[PDB]
């Protein structure tokens, strides 16, 4: 008999492996997975502490909202060099990017020059239009609304833009901040950014995320159907 | 001093460059160009191994050379049989983000690794993670048995260890390196092994002593692979300039570069064939090529896979290579 | 003029003229355009879906049907049926079990669309590629079925030592024909066309209702005007044909009208027509598969790889 | 950094005495070994599908 006795015996256990293995998958298909960046002392912690439901380098934080299951990874303690793992999170669905707004008038401590604000465009700027992330959404937190507004009314905006042209009041400067992290984009016919102006006593950060991450889900499925 | 110190490096430095000009008589392509060329190479795909479903991060063969093993970044590491579809194990990792592998000469034991900073060790005589070694700082690039109780690896901190898997404690640290140490090789004899990194360099470290012997330059960018000659006196790395260089340890120099037009490439993997006549290096352009180790000639190429080449390994015995791709597919040559 | 001796040379010159010039453009452009589509779902698509099952089905029943229009050109063109009378009766037979097996297909792929939509992860009975399969070999079979009873009514005319194989809605007697008729356009073409309005008007109350979600990003206006074009494009093709077929067929049942003339006006319109129901098969590749931003880009990019290969 | 120059130098200084050889002698002892073995390395040299572990 061919393909019998013991040789039979390994084949049924070859199914089986292979059943549970597709099992494994459709639970994995229904995660959203969301990579987590920030330059920096941007108060990404807090935003970790918000939505907290449920080593080193990667950090994972599993939570859930409405019937939907988030993961959500933090790269911190991964400083050896971005170029050589980035490529890992490929297949993420959104990446929620934290910048202080409270960072604009201080400068980074070290080297004497450089600027916080300016480091975070840069990073902004890398992130963005990378080769890997061309069709993958930034949800973009701006921190620090209150330190921002206390310090607005003494120290002005001119000091980290040399060309800012307008008023000194919490409104009319978020807004040119915002319009300039969201100028570095360069893919807008295939790629959003949603931003929200963070508060650390705010709770509806989860809202925003849930809404941009079903807004996005829901765009791509159309774009698959061919609507798209 | 300062002066007493710097600015005399250098000096060494230009005494070491002057002695390895000085004894470059020859070149190995003038030795070479009176030998027969290999001819033309032609392998075909006989074994497609499916079940991942996600990208395909490292591979190993094992001394037995019919069972093998494969990582991807789903959170599985399956033992296949080669000379079969079916699946021999399964393990489910506690982490997905995975970027090595390995097989224990004896076939006992199992190895993993990668942005979690740890090499877990898993037991198949028993399936059972039996030990978990936590002592780098940045993520695993390598990792390859010596004995079913010693294991050395390579991380992203510029750093390699020699462990005891017994006590779970750090044996010895190889130092002395400055960018992320991307791969390694073990010598037959396991009492050297050769790293390379990030910065352009690649360096002869002895097992015994954890002391650097040589180190060899003259790639462009950054080094991704590197192997080790089967007869152990020669090994050949691959770097991101598209470029493919064989180092020797004797002469401590480089001997020939493989490198042609119309690739612009990085290398992925490399390795050797049974007799080190053929060098197999895979491309970012989902492809392999073959090379004529003596003569720097494309041999042959071997297409089939969709989005990249990964991992590619040959059977301790020559008789197949298995490639492995981004696309989660194993292809197995003959 | 209006004069009846016009009319009857006008049937004449749009059955010799008319069909033949427009089954001739219709035949080539759909074929190619089926061709393209077939290439590349095979060859270039990987992880198959339930809604690539019935897009792929769509294409290849309209592929048979345009497959069949050439024999019937050029009999029109020629005025006789020179071929084998099992030709021409297989050649209609498969003509309209493509023509509503491509309505079916239609259906679910409306069916599809509201289920994506509705379970974004494809969490659903109906959404595995295993429930398609069945789903497509049911609809093959159930219309081949349903198809089966044209058989007794389309039959050469042997007469005049030349065998002549006239349409549908001419063949066979009227009664029966009329019955026959009245019963396929309700179950083949109704019934689709109201699940079809029902699950686009579902499909576009949700995608109303969820632009007001919308804080700041891309409206969801393309989808929402592709989702009423369908719709559109299909009811305004087919009404016509399944209206004016069955008028003909009752205008050959005498007790109607009891006149001659105006059997050549009501046939003169069905014969104008009846290609406008055939040019669905033609306009399908371009609307559902090359409207497509991503089948389009990865149609062109797997088409200059193997360029090379052969050029 | 006078630590990490003296190590440096250091370890230039031991990198100085591994007693080279010509690269003629390199290149024929790789030669020789890749002639020795060269009927033993089946993907130069196929075998016949009576003896291939992975025929069809």
């Amino acid at each position: 008999c061919t393909l019998s006795a013991e040789d039979k015996a390994a084949v049924e256990r070859s199914k089986m492996i292979d059943r549970n293995l597709r099992e494994d998958g459709e639970k994995a298909a229904r995660e959203v997975k969301l990579l987590l960046l920030g330059a920096g002392e941007s108060g990404k912690s807090t935003i970790v502490k918000q939505m907290k439901i449920i080593t080193t380098g990667i950090v994972e934080t599993h939570f859930t909202f409405k019937d939907l299951h988030f993961k959500m990874f933090d790269v911190g303690a991964q400083r050896s060099e971005r170029k050589k793992w980035i490529h890992c999170f490929e297949g993420v669905t959104a990446i929620i990017f934290c910048v202080a707004l409270s960072d604009y008038d201080l400068v980074l401590a070290e080297d004497e020059e450089m600027n916080r604000m300016h480091e975070s465009m840069k990073l902004f700027d890398s992130i963005c239009n990378n080769k890997w992330f061309t069709d993958t959404s930034i949800i973009l937190f701006l921190n620090k609304k209150d330190l921002f507004e206390e310090k607005i009314k003494k120290s002005p905006l001119t000091i980290c833009y040399p060309e800012y042209a307008g008023s000194n009041t919490y409104e009319e400067a978020a807004a040119y901040i915002q319009c300039q992290f969201e100028d570095l984009n360069k893919r807008k016919d295939t790629k959003e950014i949603y931003t929200h102006f963070t508060c650390s006593t705010d709770t509806k950060n989860v809202q925003f995320v849930f809404d941009a991450v079903t807004d996005v889900i829901i765009k791509n499925n159309l774009k698959d159907c061919g609507l798209f | 001093e300062l002066d007493q110190l710097r600015q005399e490096a250098e000096q060494l430095k230009n005494q070491i460059r002057d002695a390895r000009k000085a004894c470059a008589d020859a070149t190995l392509s003038q030795i070479t160009n009176n030998i027969d060329p290999v001819g033309r190479i032609q392998m075909r795909t006989r074994r497609t191994l499916r079940g991942h479903l996600a990208k395909i991060y490292a591979m190993h063969w094992g001394t037995d050379s019919r069972l093998l093993v494969s990582a991807s970044q789903d959170g599985k590491l399956i033992i296949w049989d080669s000379y079969t579809t079916n699946k021999v194990h399964a393990i489910p990792l506690r982490s997905s983000w995975v970027m090595t592998c390995a097989y224990a000469p004896s076939g006992n034991y199992v190895a993993c690794g990668g942005l979690d900073n740890i090499c877990s060790i898993y037991n198949l005589k028993t399936v059972r993670v039996s030990r978990e070694l936590a002592g780098h700082t940045g993520y695993l690039s390598c990792c390859r048995f010596l004995d079913d109780n010693q294991i050395v690896t390579s991380s992203g901190d510029t750093t390699c260890a020699l462990w005891d898997i017994e006590t779970g404690q750090q044996t010895t640290t190889f130092t002395g390196h400055t960018g992320d140490v991307m791969s390694l090789s073990l010598a037959p004899d396991t009492r050297l092994f050769v790293s390379g990194a990030c910065d352009a360099s690649a360096k002869l470290w002895d097992v015994r002593e954890g002391m650097c012997r040589q180190t060899f330059t003259g790639h462009e960018s950054d080094i991704n692979a590197i192997c080790f000659f089967p007869n152990g006196n020669a090994f050949a790395t691959g770097s991101d300039d598209a470029t493919c260089r064989l180092f020797d340890l004797r002469a401590d120099q480089e001997l020939m570069t493989y490198s042609h037009d119309n690739i612009i490439c990085g290398i992925t993997s490399v390795s050797f064939s049974k007799s080190g006549r053929l060098l197999l290096a895979g491309y970012d352009d989902f492809n392999c090529n073959v090379w004529d180790a003596l003569k720097a000639d494309r041999a042959g190429v071997l297409a089939g896979h969709d989005n990249r080449v990964s991992c590619l390994g040959v059977t301790d015995d020559g008789m197949a290579v298995a490639t492995g791709s981004w696309d989660s597919f194993l292809k197995i040559w003959n | 003029n209006a004069t009846c001796k016009n009319w009857l040379a006008a049937e004449a010159a749009l059955e010799k003229y008319y069909l033949s010039i427009f089954y001739g453009i219709e035949f080539v452009v759909g074929v190619l355009g089926n061709t393209i589509v077939v290439y590349g779902y095979i060859f270039s698509l990987k992880n198959w879906n339930s809604s690539n099952i019935y897009l792929f089905n769509l294409s290849v029943s309209d592929l048979a049907f345009l497959c069949t229009l050439p024999m019937l050109i050029r009999s029109y063109a020629n005025g006789n049926w020179i071929y084998g009378d099992v030709l021409c009766i297989s050649n209609r037979y498969v003509l309209h079990a493509n023509l509503y097996t491509s309505i079916l297909f239609l259906t679910f792929i409306s069916i599809d669309r509201y289920l994506i939509i509705k379970y974004p992860f494809r969490e659903h009975l109906l959404q595995k590629k295993e429930f398609a399969i069945l789903i497509s070999l049911a609809i093959w079979v159930l219309v081949t079925l349903e198809l089966l009873p044209i058989l007794p009514l389309i039959n050469p005319v042997i007469t005049d030592n030349g065998t002549t194989c006239n349409d549908f809605a001419s063949s066979g007697d009227p009664n029966y024909n009329l019955i026959y008729s009245m019963c396929l356009t309700l179950l083949g073409f109704l019934i689709p066309l109201f699940v079809m309005c029902f699950f686009y008007y579902k499909i576009a109350l949700f995608l109303k209702q969820r632009n007001r979600q919308v804080a700041t990003a891309l409206p969801l206006e393309k989808p929402l005007n592709l989702v009423i074009m369908a719709v559109v494009i299909f009811s305004v093709l087919f009404t016509p044909y399944h209206v004016m077929r069955n008028v003909r067929i009752a205008s050959r049942l005498g007790s109607w009208k009891q006149y001659q003339c105006t059997q050549v006006v009501i046939n003169s319109f069905y014969i104008v027509t009846r290609p406008l129901a055939f040019l669905n098969s033609v306009i399908n590749p371009v609307f559902y598969f090359l409207l497509g931003d991503h089948f389009r880009d990865m149609l062109m990019n797997q088409l200059r790889h193997n360029f090379k290969s052969l050029t | 950094s006078i630590a990490q120059a003296r190590k440096l130098v250091e370890q230039l200084k031991m990198e100085a005495n591994i007693d080279r050889i010509k690269v003629s002698k390199a290149a024929a002892d790789l030669m020789a070994y890749c002639e020795a073995h060269a009927k033993e390395d089946p993907l130069l040299t196929p075998v016949p599908a009576s003896e291939n572990p992975f025929r069809e």
